[PDB]
């Protein structure tokens, strides 16, 4: 019943400016921190910005600081991302995201809009592609530092099928939201967190993404494709 | 004599969401008593040298005490961020005092799971420094929870569920945070 609708995506020239919009419903907006995440061409999921439930706290990815301004208007149940000084690097599908839980440091995102394409024209490490056979067991690496993965117990994995937004399948390193079947497990040793899939169905031919808390009020992702050999 | 012994040698410690606080006043403070309490995994003071504490006079000492897992001891420190630092025990940024932690796998881990040590999992607003929140109110993501914690109904405390075979990262650790407070009121905690 939770619905996040994004809007604003358009082709812009570098130097240009643009304001994205999110409309929320199906939960008490007034309680949650609200994030923006972007899906870059080639380079996977990139956390952007987050804003506290009352607008008093805002944080930003370094790639974005002092060119992007996150803000909200609870009376309209809205969340905006004002963009300035746009660059080629900013070309991406921009998602509007709310975390599983309330609180500023919630590290699991179960709710994602469809995303609004933003085109400008005049990093944790994952295996790019991996391959197993139906019934066999693959695993997927997620290597970061002792300031992201190795620092905290807030590692999450997200699945994504074509035309859909990320679906949260593992949270807090070893937890599984209702309905995820237990042939998906997750672990973490040192700065490397791993998603392992047993009993491999062909409905798992998809993409798989990890995310870790990265300290301060900050998150980071990666990118990896599974082909079930048929 | 200041009863630092009672803090460090207590039978069981509090869950971090409901940490204890022993005010310590009108007493003679011999911090050498601290040293003889087993090797400490952490003993990082803030604003004060631990080796000078018998030379110093404070108007209060606060002794906070609780149990968290190994990896989270990082979060008992000024300016920290995360589940524990933001929802259970926040320290102020101008903190003057010591944080003392030690592995207590032997007293708190049990083979069937010690579910009595609990942390607060989420909280709409962070704790002011030294704030404490004993709430247990279910949370409704769904726009109707009653006494049912289900799919979109969420209980806000969770259990570490300590077991002796957990890696040192998830073993129980007893923390004492000592806060040395300095007012204009005559100093009542001194050395000998």
């Amino acid at each position: 019943e939770v619905q996040l609708v994004e809007s604003g995506g358009v082709v812009v020239q570098p130097g240009g400016s643009l304001r994205l919009s999110c409309a929320a419903s199906g939960f008490t907006f007034d309680d949650y921190a609200m994030h923006w995440v972007r899906q870059v061409p080639g380079k996977g999921l990139e956390w952007v910005s987050l804003i506290s439930w009352d607008g008093g706290s805002r944080d930003y990815a370094d790639s974005v600081k002092g060119r992007f301004t996150i803000s909200r208007d609870n009376s309209k149940n809205a969340l905006y991302l004002q963009m300035h000084s746009l660059r080629l690097e900013d070309t991406a599908l921009y998602y509007c995201v709310r975390p599983v839980y309330p609180g500023y440091s919630s590290s699991e995102f179960d709710s994602w809009g469809q995303g609004t394409m933003v085109t400008v024209s005049s990093v944790l490490t994952q295996p790019r592609s991996v391959s197993g056979s139906p019934g066999q067991s693959v695993t997927i690496s997620c290597t970061g530092t002792i300031s992201d993965v190795g620092a905290y117990n807030y590692v999450s994995w997200y699945q994504q099928h074509p035309g859909k937004a990320p679906k949260l399948i593992i949270y807090d390193v070893i937890e599984r939201p209702s309905g995820v079947p237990d042939r998906f497990s997750g672990s973490k040793s040192g700065n490397t967190a791993s998603l392992t899939i047993s009993g491999l169905q062909a409905e798992d031919e998809a993409d798989y993404h990890c995310c870790s808390y990265a300290g301060n009020y900050t998150w980071m992702f990666g990118g990896g494709t599974t082909l079930t050999v048929l | 004599l200041c009863p630092f012994d009672e803090v460090f040698n207590a039978t069981r410690f509090a869950s971090v969401y409901a940490w204890n606080r022993k005010r310590i006043s009108n007493c003679v403070a011999d911090y050498s008593v601290l040293y003889n309490f087993a090797p400490f995994f952490a003993f990082k003071c803030y604003g004060v040298s631990p080796t000078k504490l018998n030379d110093l006079c404070f108007t209060n000492v606060y002794a906070d005490s609780f149990v968290i897992r190994g990896n989270e001891v990082s979060q008992i420190a000024p300016g920290q961020t995360g589940n524990i630092a933001d929802y259970n025990y926040k320290l102020p940024d101008d903190f003057t005092g010591c944080v003392i932690a030690w592995n207590s796998n032997k007293l708190d881990s049990k083979v069937g799971g010690n579910y009595n040590y609990r942390y607060r999992l989420f909280r709409k607003s962070n704790l002011k420094p030294f704030e404490r929140d004993i709430s247990t109110e279910i949370y409704q993501a769904g726009n109707p929870c009653n006494g049912v914690a289900g799919v979109n109904c969420y209980f806000p405390l969770q259990s570490y569920g300590f077991r002796p075979t957990y890696g040192v990262g998830h073993q129980p650790y007893r923390v004492v945070v000592l806060s040395f407070e300095l007012l204009h009121a005559p100093a009542t905690v001194c050395g000998p």
